[PDB]
């Protein structure tokens, strides 16, 4: 029944949720796994409103809903014996935890497998299992820094800038959630899961688009795209930027349509762009060309709004987008056509709460947000009556301190 | 010596051309699968034709490192499929895939009556996937756009960039490498594990718009909470302090230092000599720290610019403090630990020779990724195909490339 028939166990903080909230969204039984300290993303913004407590982290909110939520202390002898029952009904565990913590605690992947060979174990770390950066840590920053990415968000001797929304992390989760899903893929048809480990570092040297090419055939250092005259160039309009490509490589049929839309605009110099030297890379990449292609161009941008330079310039047939912020998206024509934006009711905040929905669509299958992110302890009652427990011996866990069950 | 893989079987019929469709099936067939890409050499991948090139030479179709790293591992058949007998060819091809994947004009599989209902009574059992830019209906739904246009449109540009300043994005196609390849992959994923239940494929759709935002939510949540646009913060950070890109001894270079709690701020202190000026209140907790950020970030690259960011990463990440140096695309290529995990891998081609690739950023325990074969040239696989797998006389095999339905 879609996924249901899937049990996900999900050990994630700040890096890792987004992995389990794929398994969640198809309709899998998705149990987020906290320390009795609290998921560490729940102490970081944005937030709602001015509230700063436990349920207040839209993060938090959004990369755990579909998901219930128990409390183990995995330090307590009795929490590592209530894991290992999780995990002997579990298809998947997918954890973020530092490399070797979980084998120090005699909770290796062979320890967690031992009465359920098909258990896929994914492991979600900045730098891997294993190699000499393993022991040490890393953040969003960092990694991104160490992979290469970061260095390509700028360009000459300016300083890089970050991609928001913790990249390295989604990153890695993203694949993450497809080395999960081919490993039980596999598991079904073996009968034996497996170890997938994936790192933050690895999986943003995914996203070096071609700079590592440039160097092994060429002996070429890249930095960023923006200074390519109309091509993948950045420009001020009268209430924020937009995003251009008029032309690639040497194709002058893109580019024609673009002189077009300056000539019907009537813009200054529009001649100017009337021109082949614009279909060589070298002339636009040029001083002269950059400067003189912003100088014809911006002079038109800046005088209309996005929405405006969004509409006429698609009209004449140019790939033409705003540089969108928060507003402009919640204001999308196309995302509310296509019933993007999911709103549901969250009685811990007293309100709704907005939050993006489907990245896919299937001919069978249903994608759903899934219920709100538990509180802190709010299924570890139910769950471990799941795996067999009785109340006095939960009641036994939570007063040494083992879970936390929430009042 | 028994191989496991975890897509062994698996056929992809992959007439996908640019953007994320190629990447996503370069992971299918590091997995086992049979990547089969239909390429027609009059209408090559548009990539052939871009840098960098082997030595920057770019003659001929064979010699583009933006092409063949999406590309290792696959076959490649040259159909030219506006001729009449290419569609019975991709028919038969149809009939033995599990998945396949396209990118062309909208309702143009239709046309060629290879469409979803037809494509579901050829073979009840392949999974038929698509992609479009933001949704096939509603307003925006014949618009254009590249990665750095959805970079924009998603939220994410605004939210990459210095406060006060033009904003830059991240310097890259980003929406093209991961993003969507994730999406479509787990998509895949999803579909393959259902069909294990219900021996039936069903069609996987994508808008590209939708994924992207899917990893960057909190410029849409915020707004919709707070009424407010969250605002870049160049490359500082909402928690963490000390948090930012300092210059080290060097050309170009920078060090990212990333500090989360006083732990790591007393690390931090330890690793400079324990400075007075850093004892001052101003910096004794995370609150101030953020306050003081500015003058905090300028006596920090004051002692950073003194020093090798090599050793003083390696330092920094000995006391636990996360660090990493601003790597470019040699460092990382160079790097010890991307070269101990296996990530990149270097492949014989018969034009260029040894060049760099890389693995997907998944190590299985049991099923791991294969690096076999470097980027196929136009038609290289077309008899192979055609004979062994599709079924053709050698006759017909010289009829259809003879009469060039086939190169």
């Amino acid at each position: 029944q879609d996924f249901s028939r899937f049990r996900v166990l999900d050990m994630t903080g700040e890096l890792g949720p987004y992995a389990a909230k794929m398994f969640a969204g198809l309709g899998a039984d998705v149990i987020h796994v906290e320390s009795p300290a609290g998921d560490p993303l729940r102490r970081v913004g944005p937030w709602f409103g001015d509230r700063r407590d436990a349920q207040a982290s839209l993060q938090y909110l959004y990369y755990n809903a579909g998901k219930r939520g128990i409390a183990v202390d995995l330090e307590h002898e009795a929490g590592r014996t209530a894991f290992r029952r999780l995990c002997d009904g579990a298809d998947l565990l997918i954890e973020s935890c530092r490399p070797g913590w979980l084998d120090g605690l005699g909770l290796s992947y062979e320890v967690l497998s031992r009465d359920n060979a098909r258990l896929v174990q994914t492991s979600i770390t900045p730098f891997g299992r294993t190699g000499p950066l393993a022991p040490y840590p890393g953040s969003d920053l960092t990694c991104s820094a160490l992979s290469g990415f970061l260095y390509l968000a700028g360009v000459d001797g300016d300083k890089p800038v970050r991609a928001p929304d913790n990249q390295a992390y989604r990153m890695a989760e993203a694949y993450a959630a497809v080395g999960s899903a081919i490993a039980l893929f596999s598991a079904q048809r073996s009968g034996r899961g497996q170890v997938v480990d994936v790192a933050c570092i690895e999986a943003q040297a995914m996203a070096l688009e071609n700079a590592a090419q440039f160097w092994d055939l060429e002996g070429k250092i890249r930095r960023g795209r923006g200074r390519e005259a109309g091509s993948a160039t950045l420009h001020p309009c009268a209430d924020g930027f937009i995003a251009l490509v008029a032309i690639m490589g040497r194709n002058k049929p893109m580019w024609t349509p673009f002189v077009r839309w300056m000539e019907a605009e009537g813009v200054e110099e529009w001649q100017v762009l009337d021109d082949d030297k614009w279909i060589d890379y070298a002339y636009r990449t040029s001083e002269e060309g950059y400067a003189t292609f912003c100088r014809v161009f911006e002079r038109y941008t800046r005088t209309r709004s996005k929405a405006y330079l969004y509409e006429i310039g698609q009209r004449f047939n140019v790939a033409v987008t705003p540089v969108s912020d928060g507003r402009d998206l919640l204001a999308n024509p196309q995302l509310a056509h296509r019933g993007f934006w999911q709103t549901q009711f969250n009685d811990t905040l007293g309100a709704n709460v907005t939050y993006p929905g489907a990245p896919y669509e299937f001919g069978e299958m249903q994608w759903r947000l899934g219920r709100n992110a538990p509180r802190l302890g709010e299924h570890t009652r139910e769950v471990l009556a799941g795996c067999g427990y009785s109340a006095s011996e939960i009641d036994n866990l939570v007063r040494e301190g083992a879970v936390y069950a929430e009042q | 010596n028994s191989v496991e893989r975890a897509l062994e079987g698996i056929v992809v019929c992959d007439f996908s051309w640019v953007g994320a469709g190629p990447i996503a099936t370069s992971v299918l067939a590091q997995c086992g699968a049979d990547v089969i890409r239909i390429e027609s050499v009059k209408r090559p991948d548009t990539l052939r034709r871009g840098e960098p090139f082997k030595d920057g030479i770019g003659t001929g179709l064979d010699r583009s490192g933006y092409f063949a790293a999406r590309n290792a591992n696959k076959r490649d058949i040259a159909l030219d499929m506006n001729h009449p007998s290419a569609r019975e060819v991709a028919v038969r091809l149809i009939a033995k895939s599990d998945i396949v994947i396209n990118n062309f004009r909208v309702g143009q599989m239709e046309k060629w009556k290879l469409g979803w209902d037809e494509v579901q009574k050829i073979n009840p059992r392949a999974i038929y996937v698509t992609m479009s830019m933001q949704g096939t209906d509603g307003p925006h739904s014949r618009y254009m756009g590249y990665g750095v246009n959805l970079n924009a449109l998603c939220g994410l540009t605004a939210r990459a960039g210095f406060a006060g300043a033009p904003p830059f994005g991240t310097g890259t196609n980003y929406t093209d490498h991961v993003m969507v390849p994730t999406h479509t992959l787990f998509g895949i994923m999803a579909a393959l594990l259902e069909r294990e239940v219900t021996g039936r494929g069903q069609t996987v759709s994508l808008s590209q718009l939708e994924s992207a935002i899917s990893m960057t939510p909190s410029a849409p949540m915020a707004f919709a909470a707070n009424g407010e646009v969250l605002g870049p913060q160049g490359y500082g950070d909402a928690e963490a302090a000390p948090h930012g890109v300092y210059t080290t001894l060097g050309y170009r270079k920078w060090i990212a230092i990333a500090v989360f709690d006083d732990a790591q701020w007393a690390a931090l202190r330890r690793v400079m000599g324990n400075p007075p000026w850093a004892e001052d209140d101003g910096f004794a907790s995370a609150e101030m720290r953020r306050r003081n950020a500015a003058e905090l970030d300028e006596r920090i690259e004051a002692w950073t610019a003194t020093q090798y960011g090599d050793w003083l990463m390696a330092e920094l990440l000995k006391a636990g403090v996360p660090a990493g140096e601003v790597r470019d695309a040699r460092e990382a290529i160079e790097d010890e630990h991307l070269r101990r995990r296996g990530f990149w891998a270097y492949l014989d081609h018969p034009e260029v020779g040894v060049t760099l690739y890389n693995r997907a950023p998944i190590v299985f325990s049991r099923t791991p990724l294969e690096m076999k074969t470097a980027a196929p040239s136009i038609g290289q696989h077309t008899r192979e195909v055609l004979g062994g797998m599709l079924g053709y006389s050698h006759d017909e095999i010289e009829n259809l490339v003879s009469h060039e339905v086939l190169v």
